[PDB]
Formats: structure tokens, C-alpha cells, sequence
């Protein structure tokens, strides 16, 4: 029995419970809640420390004995914020703990145990969270994938054939052979990729084909004509076929108004993308749906945090996509009736309730791929900095903020997509995707990406040097992003039925094929720490936003966190 | 002979409680299985004598056993011994209920409670609405039926019970003999609510655009105490 | 918002947090710890019940909707005292929380999702423990088997052949042909079954052949001969195929003493039968190994508990299995060697202290197979009467001494002989071997038996009644017990090796066919709420029994309970 | 020729074997208990002494269907198994039916609402295989008119038509006169004995758990027995309305008492009414036959079988009981299973 | 009732030993089976009323049949019964110990032997040595035990006992209580003398070769009586 100082303890293992830590250059405190750690029992790996033959490895190992351990680390989930050790088996998370040897330590369980055949990963003063999910992806260019990857994204989920016209509008990968040409194309990526199909068509027999073919959903989107008609069909085809629909309203009220789609969808469940309506939708209200029990309400990643700069970039982009004309009357019509600063203003208050739980890129379509996480905790800081900490805070920390932003990039999207029992959190029997943070550079720059189990990419300085820290250091492909080994860490996600009928094997897919579940029972209350419902309002001509009968608004903000202190350009 | 596996197996009763019948003579106090065989065999007895009904007979189970026959314990084990008897009317089923008294104070399994209450649906306010069964025939509805649908002999305002069930411990029922007046309390539903049987009535996400709909639906066929309003307005899909 | 009456509460569910419920006619006293239940929201089955379409079963079920649900049930295991309900899922058990329908009900995760393919089982008032776990058995007669499923065991362990005379002393299957019979005899039955070769030999080529040929471990047994060689032989080739050794060690000290045959075991991990001796072993002093580090001790049943009647029923039996004479002065010497009222005595206060980790039959070799779990309770409730209530006890109750005893045949016996990831417990993961009890007859007769997620045994009436709870009622065979239902019902355990060469395909066998593992690398530390060492001495002539320096002993009990109250012979 | 086996049946009848139609599978004793009494096949849902076995014969789900269709080769009965109807989901439904089920069972104990009733219709008339049901003795969605309309004139069978084994009171025996329903009794209220009512009466109080100091047990007691109904189904036996016989096993009903009980109320009717109208001659041979269909040929047909089984009739299965005609309809001498003795 | 398997054959117990009772009582000299099982039953009885040890219990059934109550050869037929009976206790083996007594000629199986005495290990020569146990723990020693290898703690000259065995009948055993001193005979193994096992101190062929490696092991691991030379000189395998 010996006494240690917290400080020293903490620089030898990191934090232990009740220590905070700040995340990146944010105001958000993350305080640890619990320690799964015996006390001088700790995890450590180097010359003369304790993972070695006969102390901390064991040499009668169990025979569920680990492939890869991670000590000391600070988890970062919605299930909580605890230190614990990590261990990884065969691609999937064996157990989480203390982790050791049974020979020589009290409390470690058959699941942890460290033998010959472990690899070490050091943790301590690091954070692990799930890797993200991205479910508003367009697939425009092949090299988005590494960009979300560096960013912390893990699963892709989207639509298009590449950078033609119809992609570069909508997440949509149309038909049979459109999907047969993406899955193909899958198999070269360190990526988890599912894909949509189209479902802009009142045809049922050319909804299931596509279901059949593939793809975990459907899009609706207002270029291919997001009309009642085809949301009927497409809602009755998805809940035959158990994949979720995603939507593009109607911003032009040409079939109708907001209340004739909500008709259309007559309570199913749907996704709903960029539900504020700057990228598209019913003008000027569709964000009233976003308190709706049967929507998931999703938002995209260039209108947060609303900023002095949002409101004039969005106008001029949507002059740019839309080949508009300042000379026409009628195009500045449709562009005011568009942007709303008053609804850019309110979604980050919203996100902050809780109203909507899902952030996305809506990527290379007005939308960066590489910045979802970044800008949902920029939206995170700028909230706490305007309305202070939560109330349903318990304690001098923002745990519950945390959480809640979280899940709006890890578990919300992987409930929506029907692929959170296999992705989405760090618990056990769950796929190992995992990304290493250090708290400095939380949300903006990641230290390391397991991918299946296996390191994908990491940081890493040039080849020829003594050491892998010397610069310069950027993010760079690890093994199991090479060869073969890259089949074994990846997931192409389909529906049940295209599954059940061999899609891998008559696609010759080496990658692992698993399919979505539990896609039409789930609402809006089966979002992590976003489920909240109320009656939203439009005010017609002012575009204000009232939510139980108050007016709901945020200030823009004139310099955010994480952006200019991290990053050369 | 031509004997039956039943026959075989009360056989195999008649002569346990003749054991316990003898066991008792001798002055030894009879466990849990004697008495139950006692009591079982005497009952098949009697009726064989064909002299008693089966209300005689359960009647009579109770008398067999005085407490002080049986060991402490037993007459808090014993809630009900069922026998079927075959009568000159064929064969009935005979139960006794509670033959033995108790005596002692063992109680095997016995519970300790705190006599703290239990608070039921704790968050959820309750309204009250006025129901009336104004049908010939009694109506019972249990705890997490959707109150909206219930028989469309019952008259309400269905309007306020739209997405309700009522609040009472879950399990339970509330029963409207005919021509009977009562107030009972609803509260929410929980969960995804979403509502699919029960008439078909609204089988979707409850909520206010769907009231419509049930509301419009419980109209057309003839549920009492349903006021939607007249000129109503399809939607794409009803 | 209603107020409900406990009492009327407790009527309709079942006891709940902080209630109390006595166990069988003992005076140990079960506190319910915690309930997974949202009051209000009780899962109920009967006409007009909540467990109805579109109310607690959903009409838009999970995909891992389960096949059978035990309601509001009072679970007792050594992980705690509390009420859940259980889900199980393809002979698993899926889940064990709340349970119900999503679509109305708050807090139901997707493993306990209730829909049309559920069955219902009422557990309201009843206790969910463990099937029990006998690894002493006798295979003398085939008519054991049904008697010990009868009682609440759902596993046995142990050798033989028959009512062959080497059977009739040692739980022995001897060879590679011998294997073979019984492994194919036990497709007959209704129980989970393993089997242990002969470890009394010096050939470790003989060892190994049986090991292969699906043996789960070895028997050491003095019959056959226990000495030093054959005990370190079998302890190289256990190790080198990760089995467990069970031992009856030499009670005429022929090739050494107790300490002989510890220094033969020399710190491996072994499994001691009958450890206090009256079953067989080193005169007097065999029971002090049970105090060892690398011990797993084990007491048989008919020792437990101490009785007035004891001492000559066990004398009368070693002069008539063993064909002794009372004219003989060296016979008598021997059998007053062996008996030992003292140890006997000693043996009731070391289960009570944790000593003794283990309960077993010995069945039909000094031993009753269906008195394995009613003698443990007999004994915990004769300790509670002497000793009172544990000073390791958290409030008004015995939770603490049930987990103890509870997990002498449940967790115990499952973790040393390497099949604790399959049963021993209620928890999520493991095969659904479950015994509803109801607490006035817990401990001597259950209610029924689940064996691999399906009914297998349970009281019953006569079959032509008008419902199934009229006389006569004794247990009868379920349809999990027939046809080729049995098959998916039942695991024969086998080594890993044997497993590995495709034992269950060479011998063509129907049922589950699982590996035992880790059986080499655990210690009396990894016996739950019984891992106490200590220094045990035994006076040589007095056969006094001192644990640390103290006296142990306990008093005869003239009168047990769960005895005459509940059997008619 | 050579290759002939001889059976004497001098002084003895032959008749087929019996059909039960509504077994709760509680216990597998049932199936020896109905052989010795006559029964060849027997047809219902369970898992076993489940709580929503003894309640209903339904046999839920796929691993369910599997767990029982492998159980029963170990048996001397034909056996088929009724899936659960009470759902609104036509692909749960759909699934129980591929997955070896002959059929659906509603019951109101897993709520027997017009939803459910619609939907199972649907997808039985989708599958050919026939539906069962246990109305809903609380009204609690509706009345009997209101499940007739949800039936909508779609082939149903009905259990325990008269309602003592539940159903709408006090109203449900008007559905045997529908065209559309195969109305089957059970047992327990046939003949109508002195015993009958009080014996009733008390089962109920067990099996609901009521109690008799509580009025609205009382009430709920009081609409469900209705000895008027009872003796009325007897005589609607003796006019051909109702047109199966069942056991209800050991859910209110004797699975060893279906045929013995048959001739009981056809003995019990002649002494009262007499011969019947339509006999031809000195004899009961149209009695006969009209009592000896409701557990033969009519549950055959009701539930698609009457090609194989249900009669003495060239090119069927050789199902056959032999009787003494001194123990006719209580015990017989032996079964003929499959053209062997069993 | 809730029988198990185990009541269900006591129960048919029970009427057999009623049934030999019955007979009894009529007057009929009773076989084997009703002798075995009157005794039986009286047992349980008496087990079950709790008012006698199972110490008496077993005296208790060596006076319930006369040997004029059974047919000549039944006395000498039943050894013993043994009988499972639950007290107030619990469950306890009461077996009774020749229960009646030989009244006639009749012996079924009877053994007619020669008067001969039988020579056992003929051909063989056999030494005598002295043997004293000097621990505190009774040692018991069988007939085809390597007695080179016996128990440490004994005391003997074991040069002289190396490859022999004792010279008694097969499957008995020689006791040597805790400071007791006696002398034996020993003869040399037979068959191949190949000695495996027994304290691992040979493990070869035995012979005067493998005898000096085998008095250097029992020297170093402290086998009382062992005098190995030293300057011991190693082979190439020990
Ligand atoms: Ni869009
Ligand atoms: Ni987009
Ligand atoms: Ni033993
Ligand atoms: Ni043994
Ligand atoms: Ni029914
Ligand atoms: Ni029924």
C-alpha cells in the first residue's frame, strides 16, 4: 500500500475518475465517471514495464485470449465516459475492463486475458470513440473516402455512379447494374459503404429490383421528383423489404406543401435530410417536421455552427448550383425563399434541445465530408458559450452535452440505417471500428483509425526515420488497408433480401456482406439523447421558428473553435 | 380389464392416500403429499359411492383435515386440491379450495413485504372521461388496450382518448355492465407509439394528422361518441 | 398516475424491490435487489391481458424477436438476487431486462422484443435459477439420469459403464471403445453430459488416446491405483490438452501421505472428490488439502448435513461396500480410520466459510443423485440456525450465504471443468438451462426444467383432465424430451482435441457436440463467493480439524428441513 | 395370397379413426390417453405446459413449429400443428405457415380483434389452410356481429361454439347457423348432466383465478357459464347444427372423452326426442352416422385431410379402430395405424 | 403430490411388503421376495413414524420374521437388506444384517468344497523382514504392491525388498498401525518383473543394475531404511 499523487498517476496512465479533461480547444469538460483499473494493477508497455512474459501476459493464457488490447483508455461513447481497457478479437470488441493476467492479477475475466498472441496498443492519456457514420454521402469522387476517413468517419452510407449530374444532385445509385458497377468498385476502400437506390418512382416491381440488388434504401429526391405518389410507393416497398427511405422534399410546393408529404408518409418512418431546407426543401417550412414522432431529422455540416460568413456563402453557392441569375426576379425569389438565415439560426438551438439528432455532410453537394465531426462539436462549443452548461448536467462537467452531440455522428445514424448491432458504439460484441483521439486535437484531428479490428490508418512521419514521430507527419495508409487484409477490416452493407439471395457470391464481393435490420419500427424516440418531440412552427412571412409556442433562435458566431488553430489551410 | 393409463395413474392415488390414511391412524401428522393424496382419494371415493354431487363433495374436502392432522407448514401449502371424479353423470372435476386451516407459524415461502406503495405509470398525466355501455351486452377492457377503439357500443368523447390507454395496474380490466355509467382515467401511451390493431382504426404513428384519420374512420363505421367534422378532406393514402 | 398496495402488487407480479420471500420451509431470507420492470408497464398473459397483439406482442417485431419470454420472473444466481424478465433466443438466452413491444412501451431494447413467433411463460411469484451442475456421477444405471433432471440438475459429469464393479467404485469410462458406448448411449437423454477417462496409469500414450477419443478429463480413483506416478503422468498429458483431473486419493496411505500426493500434484490445478474423506481418501487427514491454493474441493452429499443419524448409517455402509467384518480388529481399524465424525462435523462449518466450494452426488457409490441441491440447502439453513446470519450479509436478509451456497452446484462446478461459458448461470450469451422453482418448494422440487430453450420436464396432471393442475401430478416428460427435439436440446461435452478430429461426425452423433476449455488455468480463487485458503491442521489422533489455528466443528442436527414436509417416502 | 396377414373381425365393427380437432399440446401423455380412446390424429397448437399453451392451442413462430414437428416423430398419432393468427403483420403470419404450420389459431388470450381475424383470413386464403378461432367473450373490441363482419364470409371454424370455453357472451352460439362456419363443442358441455353447471362454474373461478367476493368476478362468471346454452347445444347437436366434436385438452376439455362423450349425447337424445325423422327402418343408422361424422369426416374436411384420413374408404390411409360392439364408443380392441397394429 | 421416480418405486415397495404381510397373516410361509420386502416396508415405516434411531432400526428388523415364517432356503438367501429410509433427519441407508436365522437343510447355491488346503505361490521362496512405522498415520499395504516402494515413513531394511511383493493371498493387505512393528514374507514378482509406476523409483526392468538407481532415488527423496553407497556414480540415463 503506497500513496501516488493524481499528478503523476494521471501523466502515467491518464485520468482517473473524477479528473476533467478539455476537449481540443472547445469549453466542453468531459470528467471521468468510472475506472475499471485496480489500483497498481495498470496496464503498461515498454522496457522493464508490465506487459511482459509472466506478469501482464499471461503464460497460461485463456483460450479467448486477446488479439489486440488497449490500456488505459478514456472511452468517449454514449454509453458513457469511463477509463477501461479495450480488448479486440477476431475484428468484433471481446470485452471491456481491466484486462491482464489472471496468473498474477485479482480481477481479470476470461474475455480480457492477455497472452503470446496479444498485440499492445498504449492508450493512456488518450480518448476512444466509435468511429463515425456518414449517411448523406454523394458519391461524386473516390477520394472523399480518404478525406472522412482522416477525419474520423468509419461507414460511408450514400448514393451516386460518380461525378455525373445526377449524382453530383442526389445520394442516389439507380438500378441493378448501377449497383452491381458500385459494389464492385467497393471492394478497393478502407471504408464500411452501404448504398441507396432511387426512389423517385411509383413503380413497385422497380423498387424491389433495386432492394434485391443491393441496397439498404431508398432516396427521394426532388430532382428525380419527390412527389406523393412515389413516397407512397416507396414507404409501402421499404416496409415490405425492411431498409430505410431517405428524403429531398419539395422546395418548389409544386405537388404540394409540407403537410401533403407528412400525408404521403402517413406516420412511417423516415429519414430526413438537411431538415433546416438551406440543401433543399419544402419552402419555408419543412423544419417543422423535424418534431414529428415518426421523423429522424437530420442536418448537414454547412449550416453549423451558423456563423457571420453562412447566410452570403450559402446565397452565392446556390446561385452557382442552380445556374440563377441576379438580373431575374424570379431566381432572387426562389434563392430568398431558400437560404433563411432565421431557420440556419434556429437549427443550431434545435440541435441543442435535442429536436434534431443526426449531423451529415451532404458531401461535395453543398456539404465537406471531412468536417461532420469538426462541426458538430464547433456547434456544441458555440451552444454551451451562448446558453451555458445543460441542465441535465450532474456535475461541474458537460457529460450529457457530450453524449448528446456524440451520438448525433456515432449511434443515431447506425439506429437510422438499421446497422447499430454491429457499428455505432464502443461495446462488447460490436465491430471493432475505432478511432484514437489525443484531447488536444479531439474532433478535428485524430491520432489513429482500427479498422476491423486492425490499424487502417495512422499519423505517421516520413519512412526513412529513426522513429515514426519526425515530420513530416501526416495521415497515412496502415496494412490493414492493403492487400487481401483489407477484405477481412471492411463491410459492404445490403438489404436482408439481396443477403439472403448470395449477393456476395454472385457479385464476387471479398469483402465482409452484411445486411440492415430493423429499419421500420424504430421513431423518434429511439434516438440516443435526441429524442425530443414537440410542435414546431413556421411563421410564414418572417420565417420565424417557434418550438411549444417560443420563439427559437441563435446568434451567429464571428469565430469558432478548431478551425484556424489546427489546420495550415 | 382393459385399463387406460388414467386408470393406472388414479389407481396409483387411490392407493397414496390410503398410505396416508394409515399413516394418519397411526398418529403421525401428514406432510404436504399425504394430505393432498388424502384428500384426492377420499374425493374419488365418494364419487364412485355416486350418493353426493360434486358441490357436496368440494363442500366436503374441507372437513377431512383438521390442522392439528397435518405438520406446520402444510395448511399454507395446500391452496387447492383438484381431482377429477367420475360420477354416474360422467366425469367432473372436483376442487377443493383451502381444505386445511393453519395453525403455526411455518410458512415455507413465505413473503416479506415492504409496506411501502408502488407508484404505476409514474410521469403520465391522467384524464378523466365519462363512458357509458349503451349496448345490451357487458364490455370488459383491459389496461394497454388503445381506449379510442374499444367496442363502438361504448359512447365517449373518443376524441379525447385518441392515443390513451387507462390508467390502471397493467393486467388488470374495467368492466361496463349494460346501461352502466362510470369515469375512468386515461393516460398517454408510451413507447414509439405506434398504434396497429385493435379496430384498424389508425394502424400508423399516432399523432394530431392521424386523429383525423381514426377520428373519420371510427365515423364511417358507427363508433359512438365520435364527432369529426363534416366536409372531411382525403389524404393520398386512407 | 396510480397508487397501488405492495400487497396487491406483489399478488399480480411478484415481489419487487426491497420485498423478502423465504426459500422452501428454512428460515433463509431472499431479498430482491433490483427489478428491471417500469411499473405500469408489467408483461401479463390471459384474456385481456397486456401480452396481446398491437399492446406488449408487436405487430413490427425486431429482427431479434425472441422465441420464448419468462415474465416478471424472481432470478437467483450468484451474479444477484433480482426481477427480470428472460428472453430466449434459438436455445440461448437473448436478454434479460424489461421485455415487451417498442411501439408501446418506453424501455424495451431490441433483444427482448416480444412479437408472434414469442411464447409466453408466467413467472410471476416464481424463482428462475441455473440448471444444477453434478460432476460426481456414477454411470451405474441409466435410471439415475431422470432423477437427478427430476431435482433441478440439467448437467452431469462423471464415468462408468454400468453397473460393472469398476463402475460401482470410480466415476471411470476406461479407453477408446468404452468412450464409445457411452458417448453413443447418451443420445437417449435429457441432460447435458461429459464424460472422464482413466487417469490411473503411467502410459501417457494411453492418456492421450483417450483424451482424443472425447473424454472431458480424468478420474484418479485408489481402486485403480493413486500413486505419485500415475498422478503426475495424468497431470502432464491434462495440461498438454487443457482437461481437468479429478482425484480419489489412497485412504490406506499405501504409496505416501497426503503430502505425498501434494508434492505428485505439484501446484497443478486438481479437483478433489469427497474432500473431507468419508467418501474415500488419505486417513485422516485428506481434508486439509482442501485449504490449497490449486485445489478445487468438493464435498459429496450424503455428509452434509451433520447428522445424529450420520455417523452409523456411514459405518454400516463402508462394512457392506466393502465386505468388512466386525470379528476382524483390522476392519474395524480401517473403518474407524475412515469415518471420522469429526471431519464430518468440520465439513458443514468449511461449506459455511467457504472453504469447500463444491457440492456432488457420488451417485449410487455413497451418494444420493437427487439430494445433490436439497442437502446444500439443508446444510445452509442448519449453518444459518447454528452460526446465524453471515457477517458478509448486506441488510435483513441471506443473499449473501444463497449466493454462497447457490454456487456450489450452479457456477462452481461449471468453471472447473471448463464449461462455465456454456452454463451455470443466468446470463446473457449462455444455453437456456433454467428450473422455475415456486418459493414454498424451492430446493427440493421445482416446477419445470428448459433445457436448450425448451420445456423438458414438468409437474403434470393426468393427461385426460380438463387442465393440466389435477391429481395425480408428478413430473413427465416434455417435448423437448422426444423424438428428434432432444437433439437440439442436449450438449455432449467433449475435449477440445477430440472436437477438433470431428468426434461428433466419426460417431455419428445428433447432439450438440461443444468443447471444454480452460480447465488448466484456474485456482480455488476462481470459485465464486468460495475462495478461501487457508492453513488447515488435523490432529493425528484425536482427528481434530483447526483452520488458522482455530477449532472448527459443528453440532448433529436431530432434524432437518426440506425433508419429511415435502415427500411421502 | 402368400404374402397376407388375417385379422378375424366376426362380431366386431371397424370403424376410422377418430379426428381431434382442438388439442392444447400441454403434455405429450395426451397422445397415448387419445390413442386408447380411439383418436388417430390429433390437430391444435403448443409448446408444452407453457402459460400460453394451457390457454391456447397455438404454436408460435418458426423455431417453435420446429421444436414441435421434431418432437413428434416420437409419437403414435398424425399430428399437425396451428400457428399464431393474433397478429396484424402478414409477413409473420405468411412465415408461420411456410415454416410447417396447417393453419392459424386466434385466441383471445393473445387478443382476438378484427385487425388480427381480417389479416389471418387474408393469408390463409393466400396458403389454403384453414383458421381457428376463440372470440372475445369482454366484447371488448366488439360483438359477435362485429366478428362475423370481420370473417366477412370467409371460411372459419369455430371452437366451443356455445361459449363455455369462451367466446362472445352471451351470443356466440348464433354463429352456428352461418354457412360460412364449421361450428365444433367441446366436450365438457356434452351431455348436459345435473353436475355440469357447478362443475363449470368452478373450473372457471380456477382457471381466470376469480374471486367470489368480488362482484365483477361474479358478473363475468355468470355471462360465460349460461346453462341454457349448454342444454340448448345438445339438441343442436341432434338437429345437425353444430357438426364437430373436440377435447379442449386439459384446457377444460378430456382428451380421452371425445368419442365416449359423442355417444353419450346421441344415447341422451334418443331418450329424450326419440328416433329420428330421418331414420329409415327399425334402427338409428342416420343418428348413428350424423353423431359418428362429427369426429371422423367433417374435422377431416374442415382442416384439408379428408383425402387421407376420416373415413373407411377405398385409397385411404388405414387409420382403422376395431370394435366389441358391447364396448362401442368407450373401449376399444385395437388401432390400425398406417396398415399395422400400434 | 409433485412424485418423483424415487416415491413412485417406494411406493410399489410399500405393497409388496403389504402385500408378504397379508400372506404372513393367512398363514402361508413366506419366499424370498416377501421376506425381502415385509422387512423393507417395516423399515419405512417405522422411519417414517420418527421415534427410532436407524442404529435401531437396523437391530429392529432381525426380529420381524421367525425362521418359521419362511420356506425352508429363505433364511439362507437374504445376507442382508438394505433399505433408504427418510427420517426427521433426512434420508439414511438402514440395512439389516442376516434378518432371520437358518431353521432347515436347504441351501440354494450350497458350496460343496474339498478339504484341501490351496498352495499359493508355489515355487516362489520367501524372505522374512522386520517393518516398523514410524509416522503418526496407519499405512495398509496389498498383495502385488512393489514393497521397495512402499510408503516413505515405513522403516526397513529395503535393499532386500527390491523387485518382491508380499506373500499373502491375493487382494489382501497388511496393516501397520502408527508405531507398530512386525515382520513379512516376501517373494520375488513374477512375468517379466518390468516395475512401472508405484513411487516412480524404478520405471525400468528390475535387476541388480537398475536396483542400485532405484536405491539412489528412494536415498535422495528420503525413504526410511534405504542405504545407498555414496560416491554414487551416474549413468547416462536416470
Ligand atoms: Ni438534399
Ligand atoms: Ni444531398
Ligand atoms: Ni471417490
Ligand atoms: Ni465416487
Ligand atoms: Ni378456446
Ligand atoms: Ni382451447
Amino acid at each position: 500500500m503506497k500513496k501516488i499523487s493524481r499528478k503523476e498517476y494521471v501523466s502515467m496512465y491518464g485520468p482517473t475518475t473524477g479528473d476533467k479533461v478539455r476537449l481540443g480547444d472547445t469549453d466542453l469538460i468531459a470528467e471521468v465517471e468510472h475506472d475499471y483499473t485496480i489500483y497498481g494493477e495498470e496496464l503498461k508497455f515498454g522496457g522493464g514495464k508490465t506487459l511482459r512474459e509472466g506478469m501482464s501476459q499471461s503464460n497460461n493464457p485463456s483460450k479467448e485470449e486477446l488479439d489486440l488490447i488497449i490500456t488505459n483508455a478514456l472511452i468517449v461513447d454514449y454509453t458513457g465516459i469511463y477509463k477501461a481497457d479495450i480488448g479486440i478479437k477476431d475484428g468484433k470488441i471481446a470485452g471491456i475492463g481491466k484486462g491482464g493476467n489472471k496468473d498474477m492479477q485479482d480481477g481479470v475475466k476470461n474475455n480480457l486475458s492477455v497472452g503470446p498472441a496479444t498485440e499492445a496498443l498504449a492508450g493512456e492519456g488518450l480518448i476512444v470513440t466509435a468511429g463515425g457514420i456518414d449517411t448523406h454521402i454523394h458519391f461524386i469522387s473516390p477520394q472523399q473516402i480518404p478525406t472522412a476517413f482522416a477525419s474520423g468517419v468509419t461507414t460511408m452510407i450514400g448514393g451516386g455512379t460518380g461525378p455525373a449530374d445526377g449524382t453530383n444532385a442526389t445520394t442516389i445509385t439507380p438500378g441493378r447494374r448501377n449497383l452491381k458497377w458500385m459494389l464492385r468498385a467497393a471492394e478497393e476502400y478502407s471504408m464500411n459503404l452501404g448504398f441507396l437506390a432511387k426512389g423517385n418512382t411509383s413503380n413497385d416491381a422497380s423498387l424491389a429490383d433495386q432492394i434485391e440488388a443491393g441496397a439498404i434504401g431508398f432516396k427521394i429526391h426532388e430532382d428525380w421528383g419527390t412527389t406523393p405518389s412515389a413516397i407512397n410507393h416507396a414507404l409501402d416497398v421499404a416496409d415490405k423489404y425492411d431498409v430505410q427511405v431517405a428524403i429531398h422534399t419539395d422546395t418548389l410546393n409544386e405537388a404540394g406543401c409540407v403537410e401533403d408529404t407528412m400525408a404521403a408518409i402517413a406516420g412511417r418512418t423516415m429519414h430526413t435530410f438537411h431538415t433546416e431546407g438551406a440543401g433543399g426543401g419544402h419552402a419555408p417550412d419543412i423544419i417543422k417536421v423535424a418534431g414529428e414522432h415518426n421523423i429522424l431529422p437530420a442536418s448537414t455540416n454547412p449550416t453549423i455552427p451558423f456563423t457571420v460568413n453562412t447566410e452570403a456563402e450559402h446565397m452565392d453557392m446556390l446561385m452557382v448550383c442552380h445556374h440563377l441569375d441576379k438580373s431575374i426576379k424570379e431566381d432572387v425569389q426562389f434563392a430568398d425563399s431558400r437560404i433563411r438565415p432565421q431557420t440556419i439560426a434556429a437549427e443550431d438551438t434545435l440541435h441543442d434541445m435535442g429536436i434534431f439528432s443526426i449531423t451529415s455532410s451532404d458531401s461535395q453537394a453543398m456539404g465537406r465530408v471531412g468536417e461532420v465531426i469538426t462541426r458538430t462539436w464547433q456547434t456544441a462549443d458555440k451552444n454551451k458559450k451562448e446558453f451555458g452548461r445543460l441542465k441535465e448536467e450532474k456535475g461541474d462537467n458537460d457529460n450529457f452535452r457530450i453524449k448528446r452531440y456524440l451520438s448525433k455522428y456515432t449511434i443515431n445514424p447506425a439506429i437510422a440505417h438499421g446497422i447499430s448491432e454491429y457499428v455505432g458504439s464502443v461495446e462488447v460484441g460490436k465491430v471493432a471500428d475505432l478511432v484514437l483521439w489525443s484531447p488536444a486535437f479531439f474532433g478535428v484531428k485524430p491520432n489513429m483509425i482500427i479498422k476491423g479490428g486492425f490499424i487502417a490508418l495512422s499519423q505517421m512521419g516520413d519512412a526513412n526515420a529513426s522513429i515514426p514521430t519526425p515530420q513530416p507527419v501526416y495521415y497515412r495508409e496502415m496494412f490493414a488497408h492493403h492487400g487481401k487484409a483489407k477484405y477481412d477490416a471492411n463491410i459492404t452493407f445490403v438489404s436482408q433480401a439481396a443477403y439472403d439471395k448470395g449477393i456476395k457470391e454472385e457479385l464476387g464481393l471479398e469483402r465482409q456482406v452484411l445486411p440492415v435490420k430493423n429499419c421500420r419500427n424504430i421513431t423518434k424516440k429511439d434516438m440516443q439523447f435526441n429524442d425530443t418531440t414537440a410542435h414546431i412552427e413556421v411563421n410564414p412571412e418572417t420565417y420565424h421558428v417557434f418550438v411549444d409556442g417560443k420563439e427559437v433562435t441563435s446568434k451567429p458566431a464571428n469565430k469558432v473553435s478548431l478551425a484556424q488553430l489546427f489546420s495550415i489551410f | 380389464m382393459k385399463l387406460t393409463p388414467k386408470e393406472l395413474d388414479k389407481l396409483m392415488l387411490h392407493y397414496a392416500g390410503e398410505l396416508a390414511r394409515k399413516r394418519k391412524e397411526k398418529g403421525i401428522k401428514l406432510n404436504y403429499v399425504e394430505a393432498v393424496a388424502l384428500i384426492s382419494a377420499h374425493i374419488m371415493e365418494e364419487a364412485r359411492a355416486g350418493k353426493k354431487t360434486a358441490a357436496e363433495l368440494m363442500q366436503e374436502g374441507r372437513t377431512l383435515l383438521k390442522p392439528d392432522d397435518v405438520m406446520d407448514g402444510v395448511a399454507s401449502m395446500i391452496h387447492e386440491v383438484g381431482i377429477e371424479a367420475m360420477f354416474p353423470d360422467g366425469t367432473k372435476l372436483v376442487t377443493v379450495h383451502t381444505p386445511i386451516e393453519a395453525n403455526g407459524k411455518l410458512v415455507p415461502g413465505e413473503l416479506f413485504l415492504k409496506n411501502e406503495d408502488i407508484t404505476i405509470n409514474e410521469g403520465k398525466k391522467a384524464v378523466s372521461v365519462k363512458v357509458k355501455n349503451v349496448g345490451d351486452r357487458p364490455v370488459q377492457i383491459g389496461s394497454h388496450f388503445h381506449f379510442f377503439e374499444v367496442n363502438r357500443c361504448l359512447d365517449f368523447d373518443r376524441e379525447k382518448t385518441f392515443g390513451k390507454r387507462l390508467d390502471i395496474a397493467s393486467g388488470t380490466a374495467v368492466r361496463f355492465e349494460p346501461g352502466e355509467e362510470k369515469s375512468v382515467e386515461l393516460i398517454d401511451i408510451g413507447g414509439n407509439r405506434r398504434i396497429f390493431g385493435f379496430n384498424a382504426l389508425v394502424d400508423r404513428q399516432a399523432d394530431n394528422e392521424s386523429k383525423k384519420i381514426a377520428l373519420h374512420r371510427a365515423k364511417e363505421r358507427g363508433f359512438h361518441g365520435t364527432k369529426s367534422d363534416d366536409n372531411y378532406v382525403k389524404t393520398i393514402k386512407e
